[PDB]
């Protein structure tokens, strides 16, 4: 294990690598990576020719949390904030061979509001299938990006969220015994 | 290194006389540890005799700029500048080891400095500004009148940290640990 | 390292007096900040009692050269040449702290500088074409008439940041942060 | 390196004259020890001649809050505030060198301070509760009455290990250990 | 470390005042920026307040023998062997910022040098040919006479910028990139 | 690093003037040394002039302290202190060069100490039992009688190696070792 | 770092006063690039203004004991001592700036020594066979008859580097590169 | 670094005024070189205008203390007790340059010691065994009477060191290498 590359990317040339969090990893792990973006093909510790040559490469760096740390900064008072980030951290020569970089930026408050609408209906067709039924409100859906969102972290604990502050309360009905030819269920947590 | 243990667990530590030189370096500390976490509490230890108006309100402002509360302690000494930088913290958040000394006095000019009475006229204007604003500012975190203040700091008024307490210079005489 | 992190996050620190050395450092500082991001504004922190003309017109030219907006920060002082530098910010990001003070004066000679009355009438020549320049530069940054502001540079003009707002050397009193 | 394998082992080593500097180096390292462990001993090495009562007051004051119970063992020398962070240790721990000296005296203005008389009643009255309170810290870790204490520090009294231990300064006269 | 930074983006930055240790500097900056790219420009950065005749023909002589050309940078100033540096540059390619100041003047022993008659028959007869060379030197770079600068530096000759430039010390007032 | 390998050897090496910070070193080596192998023998190497008398009686307790023997070599001088320090090591182990110099005398007061008669009756008291424990320190060690060190110690008492055998100091005069 | 390339590219850089401490750090560097390469010229750069004779014949020794040619190029100024090491170049290889200065003097006492006339009338044979060593060594390397440059170094000899080669103090004038 | 080379080549560069520190480095060097290698010749390069008898007799007995022989070669000056160190190389192995100068002269107090009477009896029994001693050696290792070291060194002595060939300070005068 370790040299699994093997039974990954030339067992798959069509795929895509994702490297989360490069901004950890040490300089020489990356040497080797300039191998793959110039040519498309790495040799592994057992000798092998492990093709990345169809293989979209993705790299990942938070290198991004200054203003993600409050609305303040280092000074007395976006996007190139962390794009001068990777040049501080990384060497040139690992960056330009990369196609493009692309820069996320904090989600509007209506941005978030479609991926609790995703997010909610994932569920639902596994509530119709026991014949119940979420009552769709909206009132809830923003109090779950409230409380689903922060500007360190957020959107990937919406899903912890929508299971611990729905479907804990869901689980209820049958606590209290609720099955019948199907209950219709509305949700209203308190507002904060 | 222990400077470097303090300032990572967010203590700004001034430790010597405020002049400019050591008031660049907190004033660089508090924006740091306002970048780092604005929301967990700056802690000041002060340990100095004091000196300098422009640096005082240099430390002063940016220890009131900043989101974070500064937790100040005056761990032996806290004289003229920095008496008013150890009322410079939060409230409830002052605090002072028991046999620590606050003295607060007015503004002085260290030495002469000549020239014309036109020029002496501002410069004692200068000095009145740097009294009231002394006195205003600790008003404002003790609580004070600031003509009370006026006829305290008239001379070096020696507090001991129970009666700094009392002043309303800090907040709460630290109580001891040693669990023995 | 607090300096380091100041200037990793584009921000020039002023600090100590004026001169040849300090304004070294700080073209230095202003070309490869301007190098590093040529469209990201430089952030200028003043806490210095100034000095130098040539050392200012150092430090003058070199951020009114830079791509980058200037914004000039005063933090306790910004007398003399300091305060030419602060007014030499971008208009809109000149800022000062609440409690920092700005002082303009007219130049002076440090110190007799002796010689025949040739060599003395071009030293007073270059003093007071130092003086016009002080006041045309501080014209261009103020929008004052350069005749008021050697009217008022004639003596001290100590300007609180409130008024040196008015008086247009900083274009922002810095509001604290504090949670509170 | 010496001095960090004494840190690295919990020896804080006082070893200078105490002034601002050097108190500020032994709180830094007071807490760190209590940081890394607060029920493991912290001992203190004492060969200091002495000095400042308000650098006294901050190493005496983080000495006594810190959870660690403190080892101070005198060296060569424990004289003026050094001999009353000898007996800052805690009771039982306090030890000293066979030759080692312990020189107990009154506070002292080291050189002449100028002033009215009103400026002079203060500073006078300063060094009276600076001299009360070297005898009632010293009184409560020897065992005195604080009254005998002033009589015994009028003049210098050079106390001999041997006799800083019927003193009280001292609980325990080092044996030696060579294994001979 | 924006000094570097300069470096490696080939700036030499004179800075201090011309003496040994600052002309050593320069030629030793002068020759690596020669050896890793001597047809790319060497660009001399100046705010020097000058002084030294042979640490000026010392610099002033790599900075004519190495292939590269130079850019002259005035920043604040370049008085005394500074302005003559500030003129070494290659035509078109000298620049100062618009209120940088250039002072030629003279050759000047710095202090009396005591000694026979004929000792001080050599030690005028080499400023004498300090100053013709200090004038044949800025008449090749400046277009000028050579008595016509005997004329003009026989006192302090302050030029600003736009003057320097029709006097020829500079080809260029280096225009903003900040309109304010 | 020439030191750092005497001190892997386990060699402290006195070397310089005994004052505080010296002796805060030695004592720093000697325990350390005392850590690494309390069974291996400690070698001290003195060049000193000596000086200090509780940073003598610091290094000497310190010395007599540790488990393992210490091993005095003379070097070139052992005055005053030093010599105390040399006659400190362990007995057999006590060595110094041929052409080392061995100097006792009585201690000195460097410079005049100011005060009232019952200040100097005990500054006098002081150094009578200064000499009385460099007396009985050295009796100790020589295995003379203490009157007869006074009566020796009276004046500078200058012993070279072959004759600091005979009184007692060192041990054994070192016998040269070059192949030859 | 750009003296650190003068000496991997095996330039020796003089710089500064020959005085002990300069001709030990050279004497170090010509003998580590004798040991790197005896056999690839060693270049020694010169902007001295002299001083020292025994430090001037321990360079002067050392830059003629080493297997590599010494390419002696003289900056702006190679006064006493160092004209002498500027002619100890091996020949043809003994290069001046244009503008570079050449101060041949005979040797001096800086400041008075006293002494009996026993003692001075062997500082003054000393200073004799200083004189006679400094013209026959600037005779080896100049081709004159040693009691030509008594003559000529009787006072002080400025020589221009045009008349430093016909002197023969140095071998060529070295002409500019600038690409232009 | 030419120093660490020199040292790796087994080359103790004494180059400074022989005092306690540059003593203590030496015997520090000496003993390092006699660890890598005891059979493997150290070479002791010598500048030094000398000073220190104590100093002295530290070195030069850690050079007669070791198993490598000591190659001495003087460089530009062995003076005092430089001269005597030079001459306390192995026999066939004491080496100098052809301009080195070597000076030979009696021990000497720098600056006046005061005293009563008693106490000056021994000072200058010391400097007399300072004398002989400094005869004494100086006699072993030139092959001379001791008393006509006495009438040499009575006075200072310059010795050429083809004439400190004679004199037998030195063995042989460095023969030159240069290639040419
Ligand atoms: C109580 C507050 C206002 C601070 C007090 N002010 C002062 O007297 C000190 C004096 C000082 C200290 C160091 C160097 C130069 C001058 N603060 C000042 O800078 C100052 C200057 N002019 C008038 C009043 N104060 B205290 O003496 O530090
Ligand atoms: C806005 C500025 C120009 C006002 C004040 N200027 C001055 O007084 C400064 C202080 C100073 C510094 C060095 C040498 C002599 C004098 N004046 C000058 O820069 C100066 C320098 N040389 C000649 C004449 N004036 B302040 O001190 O900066
Ligand atoms: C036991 C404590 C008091 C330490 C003692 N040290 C002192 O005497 C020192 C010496 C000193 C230093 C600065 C200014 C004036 C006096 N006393 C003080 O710390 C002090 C400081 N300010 C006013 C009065 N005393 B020790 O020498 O007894
Ligand atoms: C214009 C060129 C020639 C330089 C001028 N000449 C000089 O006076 C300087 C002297 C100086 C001046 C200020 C500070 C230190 C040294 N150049 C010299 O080294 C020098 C030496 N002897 C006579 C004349 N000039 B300027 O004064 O620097
Ligand atoms: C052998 C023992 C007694 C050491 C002797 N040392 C002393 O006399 C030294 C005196 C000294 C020496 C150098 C610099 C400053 C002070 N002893 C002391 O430290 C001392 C301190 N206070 C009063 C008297 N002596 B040595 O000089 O004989
Ligand atoms: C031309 C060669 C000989 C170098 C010239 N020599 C000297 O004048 C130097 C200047 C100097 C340096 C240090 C101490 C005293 C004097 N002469 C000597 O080195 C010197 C040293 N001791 C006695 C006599 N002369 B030059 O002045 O540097
Ligand atoms: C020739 C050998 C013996 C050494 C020569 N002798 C001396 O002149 C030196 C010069 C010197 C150094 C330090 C302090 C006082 C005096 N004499 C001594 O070493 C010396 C040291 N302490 C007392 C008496 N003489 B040399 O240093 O001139």
């Amino acid at each position: 294990e370790g040299g699994q590359l093997t039974e990954k990317v030339r067992r798959k040339p069509f795929s895509v690598v994702l490297f989360d969090a490069i901004e950890k990893a040490h300089q020489e792990i990356y040497n080797s990576l300039l191998q793959v973006l110039e040519d498309g093909r790495l040799t592994d510790g057992q000798g092998r020719t492990v093709d990345f040559k169809n293989t979209v490469l993705i790299f990942t760096s938070n290198l991004g949390t200054s203003d993600i740390s409050k609305p303040v900064g280092l000074g007395f008072s976006m996007k190139q904030k962390v794009n001068d980030e990777l040049k501080k951290h990384f060497r040139p020569e690992f960056l330009n061979r990369i196609d493009d970089i692309i820069v996320f930026h904090q989600l509007t408050r209506e941005e978030i509001i479609r991926m609790v609408d995703l997010m909610i209906s994932r569920v639902a067709g596994q509530l119709k299938s026991k014949d119940m039924a979420l009552v769709l409100t909206d009132a809830a859906k923003a109090l779950l990006a409230k409380r689903g969102f922060d500007p360190v972290l957020g959107a990937r604990p919406l899903r912890r969220t929508i299971q611990r502050e729905i479907e804990d309360q869901l689980s209820e009905k049958i606590l209290f015994e609720e099955v019948g030819p199907g209950q219709v269920v509305t949700v209203d947590v308190d507002n904060w | 290194n222990p400077y470097n243990k303090l300032f990572e667990e967010r203590i700004i530590f001034l430790g010597v006389q405020v002049d400019d030189a050591s008031a660049n370096d907190i004033m660089a500390q508090l924006l740091v540890l306002e970048s780092l976490d604005p929301d967990r509490d700056i802690t000041m230890y002060i340990n100095s005799p004091g000196g300098g108006f422009t640096s005082l309100m240099a430390i002063y402002d940016t220890m009131q700029y900043v989101r974070a509360d500064i937790q100040t302690v005056c761990l032996g000494q806290a004289a003229s500048a920095a008496a008013v930088l150890l009322a410079a913290g939060t409230p409830g958040k002052r605090m002072a080891l028991p046999n620590a000394r606050v003295l607060i006095h007015q503004p002085s000019l260290s030495g002469v400095i000549q020239g014309q009475f036109s020029d002496l006229e501002i410069q004692a204007a200068e000095i009145e500004r740097m009294r009231t604003l002394m006195e205003t500012t600790l008003a404002r975190h003790t609580g004070k009148d600031a003509g009370v203040i006026r006829k305290d700091t008239d001379r070096d008024k020696i507090l001991t940290a129970e009666e700094a307490k009392d002043y309303g210079i800090i907040d709460t005489v630290l109580e001891y640990r040693k669990l023995s």
